[PDB]
């Protein structure tokens, strides 16, 4: 639904704090996710 | 009678992204689509699609 | 007229509502009328007869 | 008095499905303006991604970006063109019920039916009428609460970018 | 006579309230409407008393 598009979006928000924590010091360790791609 | 493999993970042409006048390319050989007939073209924009 | 023309809605566009009912109830009352009227015609002229 | 009351309930008609109509109207053109800006952030996107060619996350987060954004304009013009062809079949409606208002007791080209006393198969009833509309309506609302979300949400995501790097 | 000036009165009352029925589609019509079109030519063209 659209709420759960929203929501869906929500997983990127977290996604968007995990890639600019991906973004920061190789000591804080963290893996890749299904967003990357080809 | 398959699905045809649009990228490398295993996706398939879902067909969301098909307008006129666009190519792509299936197993190697690559195709250009030229135009389209009455059923379609109703269907296609009752889904929305320009 | 009215009834006929208002048959030409496309899809749905039909209601068959109050007005369709009280037209149908109109086109009986002109009917019965019609047949009330003729048969008082038909007395007079009898008695007309009688009074010749 | 028959014929009277006739006319009366032809003016109900015409009035109820007038208003109606003005709604869809309504609807239509705020969804319109809705789409317009929507495909300006698109233009937005796609200038920023061509511009970072000159770290590689954000490649890849604002493809897939625009791809949400494509399937929410998506979804917003399907909706617009229900909306659009309700509109068109409701004024079809309501040109040809006052033509068969206008007439009276005098009028020409006035003659006989033939056979139309019954009722067809493929009629609805009034409130399933109803119903139809404002399912259709309210659908359009949603599209539009979805439109302004998304906006905010793009607007959101760039001014982020931008004050990263 | 009478059933002269009827039909001719009654022919022009027709035509015009078409007529009416016609400018009213014309005025309802808004900016972002729908029957919108790229027909061309038509702005030099006329033939009217």
């Amino acid at each position: 639904s659209y709420g759960n598009t929203t929501f869906k979006y929500f997983q990127d928000l977290r996604n968007t704090g995990l890639e600019k924590s991906y973004a920061l010091l190789s000591g804080g360790c963290f893996p890749t996710i299904f967003s990357p791609n080809s | 009678r398959q699905r045809f493999t649009k990228n490398d993970m295993g996706d398939h042409y879902h067909w969301k992204d098909l307008n006129r006048g666009i190519n792509l390319t299936v197993y190697g050989k690559t195709f250009r689509i030229v135009d389209c007939d009455r059923f379609t073209q109703d269907f296609l924009e009752s889904q929305g699609i320009e | 007229t009215r009834l006929e023309t208002r048959t030409h809605r496309p899809n749905v566009e039909l209601c068959r509502d109050i007005a369709q009912y009280r037209l149908i109830k109109e086109i009986q009352e002109i009917n019965h009328n019609v047949a009330r009227l003729k048969e008082t015609l038909a007395q007079a002229q009898t008695q007309l007869k009688a009074l010749y | 008095k028959s014929q009277s009351d006739v006319n009366k309930k032809l003016e109900q008609r015409l009035e109820e499905v007038r208003f109606w109509k003005k709604e869809l109207d309504d609807k239509l053109e705020q969804l319109v303006n809705q789409t317009d800006d929507l495909l300006t952030y698109k233009t937005r996107l796609e200038r920023s991604l061509e511009s970072y060619k000159e770290i590689h996350g954000v490649m890849n987060l604002l493809i897939r970006t625009l791809e949400e954004s494509t399937e929410q304009i998506r979804l917003n013009r399907s909706a617009k063109y229900n909306l659009e062809k309700d509109l068109r079949d409701k004024f079809t409606a309501i040109t040809i019920d006052d033509v068969c208002f206008s007439l009276n007791n005098n009028s020409p080209n006035i003659n006989f039916s033939e056979k139309v006393v019954r009722i067809e198969p493929n009629s609805v009833s009034l409130e399933d009428w109803l119903d139809f509309s404002n399912a259709n309506v309210e659908k359009a609302d949603k599209q539009l609460n979805n439109s302004t979300a998304l906006k905010t949400l793009v607007d959101q995501i760039l001014s982020q970018t931008a004050n990263d790097l | 006579s009478d059933r002269s000036a009827q039909h001719e009165l009654e022919k022009d009352l027709s035509d015009k309230q078409a007529a009416l029925r016609i400018d009213d589609k014309c005025q309802h019509l808004r900016n972002t409407s729908e029957g919108v079109s790229y027909f061309r030519g038509v702005e030099r063209v006329d033939a009217t008393v």
